[PDB]
């Protein structure tokens, strides 16, 4: 009724609060917003990835000290927001020795990319990489079997962990009102506010069904 | 007079009914394949996978 209330412990993860519930509403919400937080929101991630010197998932690249699944799995590990569209293709060109980040790669105006602490592969000789990726949206886990061509699975789903508890709030009511708070664990890419909102549009959608 | 020798690399992932035991000699087949959100949560949110 007063609306959420948004605590910020970290710039990763926040913390909702909603109060008053009346008695046994707590659980039930808590719940349902708990599981549709965990597996229906959908995100962005990379579908395929094409490079010109590597021809398939099990091959050698001169002047890379990984493997290329190790460069798939660093690719998988990231993690891009997109403001508009439906598809969207980033390359990359880095060459000499050094290391490889997720910033070093050229984005749009509308492709946002986090700053990428984590390295995507290692360069030791004078070899340039020119790799081109594709970003797709979806929602779940879709494999790389039900959709010179590499494929790479995707986890569309920027959050990580839900949980919630129950507490109660002296009020002067006719009963025991209690509340609860919900701390969301995400990658960075969607926030607390708009994850909350489209899981209530979620769950408006799915109740539209009787009546 | 010839000869012609094909590698085929298959990846094959986990499926509902594959052997697995343990370290202590606890095997077992897995029945099926379930959700997150169906698997049971710790007081700080982790969900247990086995």
């Amino acid at each position: 009724p007063r609306g959420p209330q948004i605590e910020r412990l970290t710039d990763n993860r926040a913390k909702v609060v909603i109060e008053p519930l009346e008695r046994g509403y707590g659980h039930t919400l808590g719940n349902a917003l708990r599981r549709v937080l965990l597996s229906s929101i959908p995100g962005f991630a990379i579908t395929e990835v094409e490079i010109d010197g590597v021809l398939h998932e099990y091959t050698t690249v001169e002047g890379l000290q990984e493997d290329v699944l190790d460069v798939l799995l660093n690719l998988k590990d990231v993690a891009i927001r997109m403001h508009s569209g439906d598809s969207a293709t980033l390359s990359l060109s880095k060459q000499g020795p050094g290391t490889v980040t997720a910033a070093d790669i050229r984005t749009d105006h509308n492709v946002e990319i986090i700053n990428g602490d984590h390295v995507i592969c290692h360069l030791t000789k004078d070899t340039a990489l020119n790799m081109r990726l594709k970003i797709e949206r979806g929602f779940g886990y879709q494999p790389a079997a039900a959709r010179g061509r590499l494929m790479l699975d995707a986890s569309f789903s920027p959050v990580r962990r839900v949980a919630y508890a129950v507490e109660a709030a002296r009020v002067e009511q006719r009963t025991d009102l209690d509340k609860l708070v919900i701390d969301i664990e995400t990658n960075g890419t969607i926030d607390a506010e708009e994850a909350v909102r489209t899981a209530a549009d979620i769950l408006s959608d799915q109740l539209s069904v009787f009546g | 007079l010839k000869m012609v020798k094909v590698f085929l690399a298959v990846k094959r992932r986990i499926q509902p009914g594959d052997k697995m035991a343990g370290r202590h000699g606890n095997k077992g087949v897995v029945s099926n394949v379930v959700p997150v959100e169906d698997m049971p949560y710790m007081a700080t949110g982790e969900s247990v996978d086995i």
